């Protein structure tokens, strides 16, 4: 019953991440959009890797957590 | 940190009506002389524009986000890897949650209450705003009970008021309109004026 | 709401002694031009005062309440009849409590801390009081951060200096001791003096 | 216990969703980074707004699981 | 304790570096004519001077304790035989704390807000601190709104100000380095000074 | 007993608006004794037939009340 | 629940007395509209002052009652 | 189990009392230290005395709450 | 519980440890009236240092108490 609320912690620690994550993604693609460049697009692909290590720690979680409630 | 205001003693504070005049101004600031600069969350994509100039990092630049007033956009800062958190006032709740990620907050006070609050939560180095409308007098009047507390003013600072500002005792000036107005080379101009003011006074 | 603040860019402030020189000088100062007056609770029996003012209601005056620091003086206020409410300060309780009468209700604030707790609440037209410690700088150096805010400065507002405020870009401004004293008949001329000269800054 | 496990399987339908949607945005990144384009550019727009609002939509979502567990 | 206030009308805001010092000078305003003083909390060993100065206390002088921030030193203060206490800022535990203990506490305020927060708590006589960024234009001002209130303005207070902020209508003043810098005997012809001028005018 | 609170609630809140309207009419009948007008009356006239209403309704939620803790 | 009955009783003698009062006012306001005077306005005044004491003591008595009840 | 704790109470009035008196006690030495007299010696001869009473109160009601303890 | 009255075995032995150091202290004032030394003050500054420690001490055991009391 604790392991529970622990996950659910955890999870919403990652989402509060990925929602942050995704909003400078998207103010760099707007960024980019305008004045082009190789930096940025490194960076930009720096981002992408992160939000996806972020969604593989996600359903790690959720997936545990699913195994509990089970 | 204490330290980089204690040396630099001068802040740009960076405002821009979109981001590549955002980041051409902080590269023309960081020609003048320069290595403290914020810029405001009230340039559009500005958390991109911190990001962007990262290159400046390993010439020397301390950079930092200004006009924060969500725990959101303290998150969103942090992420793109703002060195320090500005707020033009007091918040209780970032103050909490910015110490628990060991990240420099410096909040905006105004009156003596605000600053207790503010000590009270740990803050030995307080944003003066609005300046011009407290004065360097706010500044000496606050030695005699509260010791302790060090003073970046920010508000109407000029090439003129900065040595009163300066004898009145506070750690660094964030420097904005006088500073960050006009062409990029005339930014640049200014820069070494006001270096070259504050290290003759 | 914003409208009649933008139209009308006036708000006579009565102080009184009593009850029926607020009623002949609101009325005098309907007859200069300004629609819009406020009725302070200082002003004895000064809900009776804004009942008894229908008559200017449906002529196009819209009056309100000021100085109101509680939620009773709110309740009875609405129920005689005023349009909108001010405070010379900042209460979370006098507008949680107003939000849901559905009433208007501009606070007063004189420090970016206050400002940011009322922007917090949902205001974004204050009232800028004292608005002559502060001056127009204030109202200036809260564009850059605060770009939404307007605000309506009550207190030290003269001819000499009424153009000085909108050209650093208020709203309205309120206007107390320069319209309403002196005989009833006196006040009907300062008004169109106030009303001429504002639409000739 | 039967609108928790309802809310675990809408939640893990978002995620296999998102994850899906962050693999296509990498895949689109790499492609611009070879050869720029302006389209390019607006179609990963268009992935991030999607993005965006499958975040919000998990997010959603969890305070309600959340609430019902509390 | 507002007629002491009343009667005296003046207030010696004692700081120092020594417990000697603050005891020499203490004795020097004392002999000018001035019966309140206070001893600020950022003199070494404070409360052992207010202990120590009990031998004034049987000529008719009036000790009270400044610049407390925290309720152990309002306790410590009390304990060491301090009749009033006094602050640069407001704080609702101090207050609420020191209610209970029937002891006569006057908060500092700088905004209307915190005035109406302090009004709130029962505190009709105020500290107005830094009377000099704000000035006796803060005073008139306030009288409008809130005419039950009165101010002891600390900060800034000359021989050439004093009667401008009597005439604004304050109750008493507080005067700290235009009257305790110096030898122990030009603190004694200051203090006859501003006797004899606040007598005059 | 929740029954019994809601209406211990409304009962409160008419209590408070007649404790207004009572203030209102004591402040305007202070005006009439100083300066006497028949428009002022008329408004006087207004706010006790108000009050009146506001009784009435008191009094009906009041025996609700009373069948309802019988 | 005597404690709560007997509060109940208490309200309602105090409605009936304010009932009654307010009555009163209407009436003589109503006899003040045809031919005004300045003991009419006095004894007004009175009768409105009088009405204040009953909302207060029935105030009292009601939050007295609620406490009981929570 | 209420007497333990309003006995709790009364030991935590007289301990913050103690801790006060012992922070003026040591300001009052070290003054003296610095500027000797003999009124200083009577006024830290006073307060020891208050200490000392201080001391046998608290003592005096622990005797009792640890009566009640048992 | 045992922990309870441990607790209150270790305040009675910190209480007459300071009854003990007061005691001291008194003595030691009265000696220092009667014919001041410097000596004297320093180690009247140490007995008043270690009279601190142990109200401290004392402090931080009936906070564990009352925390296991309430
Ligand atoms: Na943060
Ligand atoms: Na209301
Ligand atoms: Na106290």
């Amino acid at each position: 019953t604790d392991e529970l609320l622990r996950l659910a912690k955890e999870q919403a620690e990652l989402l509060k991440e990925i929602k942050i994550l995704v909003e400078l993604i998207a103010m760099l693609v707007k960024v980019i959009q305008k004045d082009p460049s190789d930096e940025a697009l490194k960076a930009l692909a720096e981002l992408v890797r992160k939000l996806k290590e972020l969604v593989e720690d996600m359903e790690r979680s959720m997936k545990e957590q699913l195994y509990i409630i089970k | 940190m204490e330290e980089l205001f204690k040396k630099h003693k001068i802040v740009a504070v960076l405002r821009a009506n979109d981001a590549q005049e955002a980041r051409e101004k902080a590269l023309a600031v960081f020609e003048g002389g320069v290595h403290l600069i914020e810029i405001t969350f009230t340039v559009p994509n500005a958390a991109a524009v911190i990001l962007l100039l990262s290159f400046l990092k390993e010439k020397g630049a301390i950079i930092g986000a200004g006009t924060v007033t969500s725990e959101e956009q303290c998150a969103l800062a942090v992420l793109s890897g703002a060195e320090f958190i500005v707020s033009p006032h007091l918040d209780e709740e970032i103050s909490q949650f910015c110490k628990e990620k060991g990240v420099f907050y410096m909040p905006g006070v105004m009156t003596p209450t605000e600053l207790v609050k503010a000590m009270k939560l740990g803050h030995t180095i307080l944003k003066l705003f609005p300046g011009e409308v407290v004065g360097p007098q706010f500044v000496k009047a606050m030695k005699g009970p509260f010791p302790n507390v060090k003073f970046v003013p920010t508000g109407g600072v000029n090439l003129d008021n900065v040595c009163e500002w300066f004898k009145a005792g506070v750690l660094a000036v964030g420097v904005g309109s006088a500073l960050v107005k006009g062409t990029p080379d005339e930014v640049r101009e200014k820069a070494k004026a006001f270096v070259e003011k504050i290290r003759g006074c």
